[PDB]
């Protein structure tokens, strides 16, 4: 794969805590290393592209988001992989590509906030992945039309073009097309 | 084998949490990314490719018919039976059915081909008659094999409450009876006595009739044949009974109207010796309507007479064939589900029976599953069970953070 | 028609059949027949092919079984009572008639064995326009309270899919007006 510490230590989490991980850093540090070693992506043809931060968040550990973001990690990094890759190609999960992405699509308001509305480095909603599916596009695809999906999906779907309104003020977000020439709407149709 | 689902259910998808007991457990957690995870069942007794005795065999041969269809539709079971089905139990299927047919067609051109001149008709003596010869041949071939079969049948599966029993209760009678006639047929064949064509021609029809058997590959025509057996039971037996006492009723009241032929020579208008008999037909034929009165003056009542045929024919094809359509309608709304229900114990028992006439190396070749290292027997033993992956998805149970084997998820071929 | 071969009609014939039966495809424009051009190939697959299925087994049997019985006519001109050739042709055709009520037994002596004869047309006459072609109708009961409601929402789409058809066959001022 190319697995690194720093995933390793958030796959063997401990009631939500791993000690490691504020010591690792410290010590990539006093070599040198925060934006090659936590970026450290995942180099094999089916978790290609995952990184730390995308584990940070399936993990559901939102107290690390704020660590791994907090030292200007990414927040725009694609999980390009065949297991990140819709169950119509040979994967299981596609919740888009990015960790904005991935928080909205696993019912976790709060760091969906966070990327956006945080210190550091800001995760826009308008960035696309290699498919043109931008965070909306991608709910209506990890979606489906049972009670407890179709609840969450839509609130975070409503989060957020309200959220993309208070910022940019400009074009919403559920115009946004992709690489087939579709829009939210016209995708879950 | 007792029919006890609530805790056969129960074992099979036991998840035991603390490590120092997960080793009691038949449902693991491979891996779990997000709302989607890999449930790995323990495949221990189910499927062990002939060497133990299998819960699977049980369920599906010596068990309790009126719970199989709940104990064969839980966990990996169901999914089981399709991932043998796809591998080998569609195809032998479908071979068995295209040597049937054949075999019947083998069959057929014999008794078109056979002749009917003199002693039976032995003497062969010419090319068609040597490829007519190859007929009768591989023919008695499959009576001597549907007898054997039954009959070691007999000694071991065989004997549940027969002809009552829609998961090939019946046909393994009718096969058997096939498996008679082709003998007697070729016994009197061989013996000089003439009759081999009667006995022969009751083996051909059986045995298209035994070719509803193979209507099992598909839901649509499994579900017809095991109706066809549940309408001709809840349905046209009943109907039987009373309409031979309307017609015995009838047929000797209106006989009894006609005068004898001693008073001369002509049946149609008179009564004689088999009068009856050919009024039975005539009366059968106008029930169902493929009949004509055909009105007598011939009696010596004939206004009584036409009282009583048009009874027939109100009390029979207005009010009883009728109402016979209207009882079926009753039954193949009741008998769906159950209808459901039997046919996928007809095609589980069918999977079985091919599966258990492999060897054990084919069998083996032909698992359902995998090793998997599926946790320490707290002496650094591996535990390697043979189990049987399925894919789950649930946006409501966040937490699947228990018993996560491979922390890498997604079987990473 | 045009290369000379003079079996144009044949083919010009099954043409025709299509073409009227394929004026249940305008049967849309009202719930009442649009629906009923659903069912009726509803009921041509989970019902009338199941039946097709069984009664040729049924009735290659018996014809089988039945002219197996019949004497050759080199025994000798007279089909009717004897058989020749076509026998299994013409015997299918009335055991077709049988089944669905607008045939004759007309039974037969020229048989070897006349008595298993009828034993045999008998059982035909009840596994199959008793029990059969009854249950047959019992199906489609089952069927047709089913598939209802699925033929009321299919109709909806057919009807739609009419719709944006002419729609889209128009210029796009014409729709924009
Ligand atoms: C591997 C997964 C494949 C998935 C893809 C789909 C594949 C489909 C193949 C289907 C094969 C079965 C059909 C063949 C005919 C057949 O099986 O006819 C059967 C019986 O035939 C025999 O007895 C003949 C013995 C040989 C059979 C196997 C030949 C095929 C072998 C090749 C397949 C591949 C695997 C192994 C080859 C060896 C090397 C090791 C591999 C690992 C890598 C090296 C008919 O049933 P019948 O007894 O009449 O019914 C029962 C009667 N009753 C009990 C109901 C009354
Ligand atoms: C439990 C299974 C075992 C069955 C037991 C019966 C076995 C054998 C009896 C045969 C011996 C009797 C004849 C010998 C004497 C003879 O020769 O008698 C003949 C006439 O005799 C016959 O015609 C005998 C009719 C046989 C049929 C019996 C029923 C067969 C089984 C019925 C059950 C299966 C149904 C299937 C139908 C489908 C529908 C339902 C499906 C189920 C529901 C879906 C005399 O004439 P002749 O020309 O002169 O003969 C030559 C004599 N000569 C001149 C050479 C001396
Ligand atoms: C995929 C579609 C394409 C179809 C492929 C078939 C096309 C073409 C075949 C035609 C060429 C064969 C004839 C040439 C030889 C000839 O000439 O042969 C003739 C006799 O030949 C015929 O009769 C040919 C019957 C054709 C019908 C085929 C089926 C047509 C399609 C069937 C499907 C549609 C069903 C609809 C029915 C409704 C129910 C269900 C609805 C659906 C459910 C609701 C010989 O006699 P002669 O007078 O001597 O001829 C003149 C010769 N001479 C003396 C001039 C040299
Ligand atoms: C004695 C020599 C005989 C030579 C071989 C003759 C043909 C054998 C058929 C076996 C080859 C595979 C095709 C059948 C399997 C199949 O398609 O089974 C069924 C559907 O089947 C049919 O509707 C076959 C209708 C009647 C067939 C002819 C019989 C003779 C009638 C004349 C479903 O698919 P299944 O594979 O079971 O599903 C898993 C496949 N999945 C998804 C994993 C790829
Ligand atoms: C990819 C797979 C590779 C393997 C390829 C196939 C390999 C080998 C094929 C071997 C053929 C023979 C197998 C026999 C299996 C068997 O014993 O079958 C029996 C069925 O009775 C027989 O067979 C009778 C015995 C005499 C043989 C048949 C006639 C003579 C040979 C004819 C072969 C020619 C074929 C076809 C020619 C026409 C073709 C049209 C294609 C069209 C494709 C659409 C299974 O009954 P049972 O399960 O026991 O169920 C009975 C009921 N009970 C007792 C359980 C209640
Ligand atoms: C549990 C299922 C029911 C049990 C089986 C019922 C059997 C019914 C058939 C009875 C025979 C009817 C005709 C009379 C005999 C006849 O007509 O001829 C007999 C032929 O005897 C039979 O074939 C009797 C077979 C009995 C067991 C069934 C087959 C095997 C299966 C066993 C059942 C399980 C021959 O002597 P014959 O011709 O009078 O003179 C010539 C003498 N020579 C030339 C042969 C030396
Ligand atoms: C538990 C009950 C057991 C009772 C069984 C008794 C049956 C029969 C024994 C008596 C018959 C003896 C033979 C008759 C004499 C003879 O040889 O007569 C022959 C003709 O042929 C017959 O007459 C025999 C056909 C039937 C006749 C009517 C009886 C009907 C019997 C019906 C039985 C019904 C069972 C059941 C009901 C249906 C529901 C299912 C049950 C309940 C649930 C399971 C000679 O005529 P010919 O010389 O031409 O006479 C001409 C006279 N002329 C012109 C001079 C005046
Ligand atoms: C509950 C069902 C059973 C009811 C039965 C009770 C009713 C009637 C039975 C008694 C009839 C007696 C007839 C007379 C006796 C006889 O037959 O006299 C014959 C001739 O007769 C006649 O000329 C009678 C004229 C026609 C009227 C018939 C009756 C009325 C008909 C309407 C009936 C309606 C009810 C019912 C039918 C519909 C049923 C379906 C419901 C549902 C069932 C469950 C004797 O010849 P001759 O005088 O020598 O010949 C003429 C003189 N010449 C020219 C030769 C010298
Ligand atoms: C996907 C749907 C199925 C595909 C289409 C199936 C076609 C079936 C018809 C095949 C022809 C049957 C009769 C034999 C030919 C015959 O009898 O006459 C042929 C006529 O040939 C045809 O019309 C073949 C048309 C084939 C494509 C279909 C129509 C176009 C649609 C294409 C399909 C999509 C003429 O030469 P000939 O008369 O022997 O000698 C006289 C020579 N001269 C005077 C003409 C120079
Ligand atoms: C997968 C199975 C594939 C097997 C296909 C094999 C079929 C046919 C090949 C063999 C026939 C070759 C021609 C015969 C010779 C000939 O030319 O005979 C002609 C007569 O015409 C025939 O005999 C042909 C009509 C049919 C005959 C019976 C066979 C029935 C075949 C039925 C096939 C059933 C399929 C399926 C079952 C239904 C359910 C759906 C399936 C399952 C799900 C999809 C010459 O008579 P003549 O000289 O006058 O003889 C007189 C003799 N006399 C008087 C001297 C004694
Ligand atoms: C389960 C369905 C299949 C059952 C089949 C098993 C039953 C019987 C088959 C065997 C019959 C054998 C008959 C004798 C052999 C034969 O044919 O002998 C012939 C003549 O015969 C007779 O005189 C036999 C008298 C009539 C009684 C027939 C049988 C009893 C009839 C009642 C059957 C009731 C059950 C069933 C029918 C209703 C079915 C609907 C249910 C539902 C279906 C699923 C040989 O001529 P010859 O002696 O040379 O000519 C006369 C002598 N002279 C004057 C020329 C010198
Ligand atoms: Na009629
Ligand atoms: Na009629
Ligand atoms: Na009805």
């Amino acid at each position: 794969t190319g697995k690194t510490c720093l995933p390793k230590a958030l796959l063997n989490l401990s009631n939500g805590r791993n000690d490691t991980i504020p010591v690792l850093l410290d010590i990539a540090e006093r070599t040198g290393n925060m934006r090659e070693f936590i970026n450290s992506p995942f180099r094999d043809i089916y978790y290609r592209g995952q990184t730390a931060l995308h584990i940070a968040i399936e993990r559901r550990c939102k107290h690390y988001v704020e660590l791994l973001v907090a030292q200007g990690a990414d927040v725009h990094a694609q999980a390009r992989g065949r297991f990140f890759q819709p169950k119509d190609e040979g994967g299981y999960f596609y919740f888009g590509e990015l960790p904005l992405s991935l928080a909205a699509c696993t019912n976790q308001p709060h760091i969906v906030n966070y990327l956006t509305e945080n210190p550091h480095k800001k995760a826009d909603m308008r960035r696309q992945d290699s498919r043109g599916n931008t965070v909306l596009h991608a709910l209506v695809a990890i979606a489906d039309n049972t009670r407890e999906n179709t609840k969450f999906v839509t609130k975070m779907y409503d989060l957020l073009l309200l959220k993309c309104a208070r910022l940019f003020p400009d074009s919403n977000l559920e115009a946004v097309l992709n690489n087939d020439g579709l829009s939210p709407l016209m995708m879950a149709a | 084998k007792t029919g006890k689902i609530g805790i056969f259910q129960h074992i099979i998808r036991r998840e035991v949490t603390d490590e120092d007991t997960r080793h009691l457990s038949r449902k693991f957690k491979d891996w779990a990314y997000g709302p989607v995870y890999s449930s790995l069942y323990d495949l221990s007794s189910l499927d062990t490719c002939g060497e133990e005795a299998s819960v699977l065999e049980i369920l599906v041969y010596n068990s309790k018919i009126e719970n199989r269809h709940e104990m064969l539709a839980v966990e990996p079971i169901n999914e089981l039976l399709r991932d043998k089905w796809r591998k080998f139990g569609a195809v032998s299927f479908y071979i068995n059915v295209v040597s049937y047919l054949c075999a019947m067609v083998i069959f057929t051109l014999t008794a078109y081909y056979q002749p009917l001149e003199g002693t039976p008709p032995y003497p062969y003596r010419t090319t068609v008659d040597y490829l007519r010869l190859a007929g009768e041949v591989i023919t008695l071939f499959t009576g001597v094999l549907f007898f054997f079969t039954n009959i070691k049948d007999l000694f071991m599966k065989k004997c549940p409450g027969v002809n009552s029993l829609f998961i090939d209760g019946s046909f393994q009678l009718l096969y058997f009876i096939y498996s008679v006639l082709v003998i007697v047929s070729a016994a009197l064949y061989l013996a000089g006595i003439e009759a081999y064509l009667a006995v022969m021609v009751f083996a051909l029809v059986l045995g298209w009739m035994n070719a509803l058997y193979f209507t099992r590959g598909l839901k649509l025509t499994g579900t017809y044949s095991i109706m066809i057996q549940k309408i001709l039971f809840k349905d046209l037996f009943r109907f039987l009974l009373v309409y031979l006492l309307f017609m015995i009723g009838y047929a000797s009241a209106l006989v009894s109207l006609l005068n004898p032929c001693a008073n001369v020579p002509t049946y149609p208008s008179c009564r004689d010796s088999e009068t009856f008999s050919t009024f039975l037909l005539d009366l059968f034929k106008l029930t169902i309507g493929m009949g004509d009165l055909e009105m007598l003056s011939s009696t010596k009542y004939p206004v009584v007479f036409i009282i009583l045929l048009v009874t027939y024919i109100i009390l029979t094809f207005v009010l009883l064939l009728n109402m016979l359509i209207a009882l079926m309608g009753e039954t193949v709304g009741q008998v769906s589900k159950e209808s459901k229900h039997i046919w996928k114990l007809q095609w589980a028992t069918t999977i079985l029976d091919i599966e258990r006439s492999f060897p054990v190396f084919l069998r083996k070749a032909f698992r359902s599953g995998e090793m998997v290292t599926v946790g320490k027997s707290s002496d650094g033993t591996p535990d390697r069970r043979w189990c049987f992956r399925v894919d789950e998805v649930n946006w409501s149970h966040w937490n699947q953070n228990l018993g996560i084997i491979n922390e890498d998820p997604g079987k990473n071929e």
